[PDB]
């Protein structure tokens, strides 16, 4: 292994979380993974700072 | 009226969420607002008048 | 490790708690500023950032 030339390995992902309620309404997202609010905005260059 | 400062008005526009700031020579705000968003589309809670 | 000589691999699983709120007390208050306008739309602010 000394002799090793560095070797990315693949990558792995998994994110566990608890889901809403069965009856809770669409509009409540209280709970649910909204994306943040400016992520858009962000993403394009419009967000200002 | 011949007020001697005659109507005047600055519109900032942010470039989000369609926000704009408008510094405005009016006796109105409430209006100005309101009528402002309709023009343009969005919700009132978008536009601020100063 | 038993295999390699000049690579090694570790392990670990720590635990952590973390007191919640400032150790200031005065500076845990919050406020906040709502204005539902003619249109219906809502417009929040708070103290936060
Ligand atoms: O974490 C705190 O206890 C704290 C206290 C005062 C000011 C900022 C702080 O983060």
């Amino acid at each position: 292994s000394a002799t090793l030339l560095f070797q990315k390995d693949p990558p792995a992902n998994i994110q566990l979380f608890q889901e809403v309620p069965n009856g809770q309404s669409k509009e409540d997202t209280v709970g649910r993974p909204l994306p943040h609010l400016a992520a858009a905005m962000q993403a394009s260059g419009e967000a200002v700072y | 009226h011949f007020y001697l400062e005659t109507h005047c008005t600055i519109a900032i526009p942010k470039g989000e969420e369609g926000e704009m700031e408008l510094f405005v020579s009016t006796q109105n705000a409430m209006k100005t607002q309101s009528f402002v968003a309709k023009m343009l589309g969005v919700p009132v809670n978008r536009i601020l008048v100063r | 490790n038993k295999e390699n000589c000049w690579k090694k691999r570790g392990l670990c699983i720590i635990p952590t708690k973390f007191g919640i709120s400032f150790t200031v007390p005065f500076l845990n208050q919050a406020g906040a500023l709502i204005h539902v306008y003619t249109d219906g739309s809502v417009l929040v602010s708070h103290g936060g950032t």
